[PDB]
């Protein structure tokens, strides 16, 4: 089965149709005012007029900030490109620090592309090539559901040559891509030798052609990077490629121009469709003054994603200013260009509710009178405290031979892994010691 | 646990069962390498009501010398690989036939007579069956035709022009026939020197080497009962004996045997277990290669002759697959042959298999109802006086019948 983690229990934002907020729902719970305004923000991605336009949350320490970012790209879906980042990602040492905002900027936005995937394998059973040089090649195909012939082209007569394909062996043809697999021989043929170092298949079960409608994903970033640098073109097989070791590069603006040129034309021939998406830059303020200033110009672009941010600060000092304070350690130039959700601190009510729904995600029962303890230790800690001590103390309870989380198995728990603030309490006394 | 068979029962007629209308009542007479089937066309009744004469096609002269006979009783018989060459030994066969059926008195069978033959038959051996037929016997005319093709104009779904392959597989031979507008497309039509005889002679020398504490228990007429009885032909032979190398499979499945009494007693009088040996006598006309043979066995050959033909009349051909004779009496053969078919035609494609009504009878039954219609027709029919200026070599053409070609064979 799938591995249970830090946010696996938000499904949405749970939001009724009229806009408003339940109290419960989605696996998310309370904090109706802050996430009925992702519901707005949803409405503006997935209205695709906009370019540019971006969000600041915020809000101290475990109130559910990542949460609710992360409820959105469930109600986008997988339709939507979600790109995450983390503000320390900047620092690279292969380029400069705007050029790893600039490749992020262009990730999330997606073209959606259509096509019919067409396979066909079998034993071949006959390679006829067709005047002066080959302007055919006929092959013919057998499996279990019967017979075929195809009119190869000669590139995928080159293909075949290059598998050390023979009458006999079994094939996997895309006719699309023009990707040629060999399988091995088939195993009526097993018996030509009695050692051989071949591997001998079994003739396929399998009907001998199929059709699907496959639709492929791609990102403007991935055709800006598939595009700069030469496309080394080896399926191996070509000693060249050994020695030249690959870099990230500062990739030039000609290009990008020519990317967005090309790409039009396609969406004008209805080849393509195209999905703005949505760029999160978790721990906003981890961005240096640089970087800070260059997004004044990247969220003007007439061509820029949604751009969420979130941050936990006061007051702090702004990173490289050496000196300015402002408001969640962001630049007051930028905090004048996003929209602000405010994020509030959790009652005890909203942890318990938080702990239960937690405890049926995570696999374990609990009963009530362990249930009302965790809820007191969250008040004295943090929730991000009481949801750890769960799995631990189902751990204990399953030594001890029971089924559920009883009161002595919490308290236990609770005696033998420190929270960081009575940790900071022992620091302080025996301060003269580390 | 085995039985014995039955013989000499009492066939015994009147000189002749002459109906209504028609007083020459043609006699129909399947001439088979393995027994011979035989009797009087008895027209107006729509169920053949009596194949009279169910006796196997071997006589018994030993070292007495001075007799013979001829009935279900060392032996001899008078065919080599289903073309018969044999003098008396044949005159003595019909002897039989005919005086178990009655006849009137004369020195001749006053009656016309259909009679099959093989699928090609030899000029001089055609020549030998028309002299030994009208001089001795004196009949008044005749007809050839093949034993198969008689069985599939029973089977047809109307007595109407028709194309088809024909698989049959008798004593010592089957054959793949193509057959196009109600004629058999002799040019590439095929066989194979495998049938049902090799079979038992195969299943015979198996159980000999598994037990050769008592050779003489096991016996031709024992292993007929194991592969009539207790043997079938696999969907795919390398799957099968697969599913069969597991013990308690095996164990389910094995086929005991028990030999006739006087340590348990089967030290001698075995349980003679048949596992695997089962399947292996009846593959032998699908792999040749299981004896020694090379040839193409009954998969490659229906290939090889069926990409001999434009690809709009090889679908047209493959509309009708038909199964008669001898060794496709084995249970499983139908879904056999439609599997091994549905690898060698294009993906989607169709193809029906038909098996016959009564595999083995069908070959008379059809030459019954065809000499019960075309009695008066005298240009299918060889008359007495024809045989005096045509050697004997000589042929006429009609459905269910060999291709005749212009040719003489001298003799003085
Ligand atoms: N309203 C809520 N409903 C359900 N679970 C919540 C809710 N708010 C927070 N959580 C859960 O509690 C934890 C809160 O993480 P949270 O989103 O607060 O991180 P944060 O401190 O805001 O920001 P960061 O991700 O930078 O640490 C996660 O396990 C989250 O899934
Ligand atoms: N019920 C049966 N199951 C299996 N094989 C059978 C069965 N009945 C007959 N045979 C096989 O049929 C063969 C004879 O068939 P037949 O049509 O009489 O031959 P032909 O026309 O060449 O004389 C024999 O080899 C025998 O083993």
């Amino acid at each position: 089965t799938q591995r249970i983690a830090s946010h696996s229990h938000v499904k949405g934002l749970g939001l009724d149709e009229s806009g408003l907020a339940k109290q419960a729902a989605s696996g998310l719970v309370g904090q109706e005012n802050a996430r009925e305004a992702c519901g707005v923000i949803v409405e503006l991605i997935k209205s695709k007029k906009m370019a540019g336009r971006a969000v600041l949350l915020a809000g101290p320490p475990g109130t559910g900030k990542t949460a609710l970012a992360l409820a959105i790209a469930q109600e986008l879906g997988s339709k939507v490109p979600f790109c995450p980042m983390v503000g320390s990602e900047v620092y690279s040492t292969e380029i400069k620090k705007t050029e790893v905002l600039m490749e992020n900027f262009r990730r999330a936005i997606g073209l959606r592309i259509k096509e019919t995937k067409e396979v066909y394998e079998g034993e071949v059973t006959e390679l006829t090539p067709c005047g002066k040089t080959i302007s055919h090649v006929i092959i013919g195909l057998k499996t279990a559901k019967g017979t075929k012939q195809l009119k190869l082209d000669p590139s995928i007569f080159e293909s075949l040559q290059k598998e050390r394909v023979e009458a006999g062996d079994v094939i996997y043809i895309e006719a699309n891509s023009g990707a040629v697999k060999r399988q091995g021989r088939c195993d009526t043929y097993a018996t030509e030798f009695d050692l051989e170092a071949e591997e001998y298949v079994p003739l396929p079960k399998g009907d001998v052609h199929k059709k699907k409608e496959i639709i492929q994903d791609v990102t403007l970033h991935d055709l800006d990077v598939a595009n700069a640098r030469p496309q080394g073109g080896q399926d191996i097989l070509s000693m060249m490629g050994q020695l030249m070791k690959p870099k990230k590069t500062e990739i030039t603006d000609k290009l990008r121009g020519e990317i967005n040129k090309v790409v039009n034309k396609y969406i004008d021939q209805g080849i393509a469709e195209l999905v703005p998406g949505v760029l999160f830059v978790d721990e906003v303020h981890m961005l240096d003054i640089e970087c800070f200033t260059y997004l004044h110009r990247a969220l003007e672009s007439s061509i820029a994603p949604i751009v969420i941010f979130a941050s936990n600060r006061g007051n702090c000092v702004i990173r490289g200013t050496e000196d300015i304070t402002s408001p969640h350690g962001i630049p007051l130039d930028l905090l004048d260009r996003v929209m602000i959700i405010r994020t509030m601190l959790y009652t005890p009510q909203e942890m318990k509710q938080i702990i239960k729904i937690r405890a049926q995600t995570e696999g374990i029962n609990i009963s009530e009178e362990a249930l009302n303890h965790l809820g007191e230790i969250g008040t004295k800690t943090t929730l991000r405290y009481s949801v750890q001590l769960l799995t631990p103390a189902n751990l204990l309870a399953k030594i001890n031979g029971k089924d559920s989380i009883e009161k002595e198995h919490v308290e236990e728990i609770s005696e033998l892994f420190y929270d960081a603030k009575s940790s900071a309490k022992i620091l302080a006394d025996q301060q003269d010691k580390y | 646990p085995f039985r014995d068979a039955r013989a000499a029962p009492d066939p015994v007629l009147e000189a002749g069962p002459v109906a209504h209308g028609p007083l020459p009542v043609p006699l129909v007479l399947d001439n088979g390498s393995f027994q011979v089937r035989a009797g009087w066309a008895c027209p107006g009744q729509d169920p053949g009501p009596e194949p009279r004469l169910q006796f196997r096609a071997v006589c018994a002269r030993g070292r007495g010398g001075a007799r013979g006979a001829s009935g279900p009783q060392m032996l001899r018989s008078p065919f080599d690989r289903n073309v018969p060459v044999n003098l008396e030994l044949q005159e003595l066969l019909l002897d039989y036939s005919f005086q178990h059926l009655g006849v009137s008195s004369q020195g001749c069978v006053d009656h016309p007579i259909v009679l099959t033959e093989a699928v090609c038959n030899p000029l001089y051996s055609r020549q030998m069956m028309s002299e030994l037929l009208f001089e001795c016997y004196g009949i008044p005319k005749v007809a050839y035709g093949i034993d198969s093709l008689f069985s599939f104009y029973h089977n047809k779904p109307k007595n109407s022009m028709c194309s088809g392959l024909i698989i049959s597989s008798g004593y010592q031979c089957t054959h793949v026939l193509p057959i196009l507008e109600g004629r058999l497309d002799a040019k590439n039509c095929k066989r194979i020197n495998l049938g049902g005889s090799q079979a038992a002679g195969y299943l015979q020398r198996l159980l000999q080497l598994k037990y050769p504490g008592h050779l003489a228990a096991i016996t031709l007429s024992r292993m007929e009962e194991i592969l009539h009885e207790h043997s079938y032909i696999a969907e795919d032979y390398v799957e099968e004996l697969h599913k069969w190398r597991c013990p308690d499979y095996y164990e389910n499945n094995v086929h005991k045997m028990q030999l006739p009494f006087s340590v348990f007693n089967l030290a001698a009088y075995h349980q003679l277990f048949v596992g695997t040996e089962r399947i292996r006598a009846p593959e032998i006309i699908f792999q040749p290669s299981l004896i020694g043979e090379e040839q193409a066995g009954i998969a490659e050959t229906l290939q090889y002759i069926l990409d001999r033909y434009p690809k709009d009349i090889q679908e047209m051909l493959v509309q009708n697959v038909f199964l008669t004779g001898g060794n496709t009496m084995y249970p499983g053969m139908k879904a056999r042959m439609e599997k091994e078919l549905l690898e060698m035609r294009p993906f989607r494609s169709s193809f029906q298999v038909q098996l016959a009504s009564n595999p083995v009878l069908d070959a008379w039954y059809g030459a019954r109802d065809w000499a019960l219609n075309h009695l008066d027709d005298n240009e299918v029919w060889i008359t007495r006086k024809e045989y005096e200026e045509k050697g004997g070599e000589y042929l006429k053409e009609h459905c269910a019948s060999n291709i005749y070609v212009p040719i003489r064979l001298p003799k003085q």
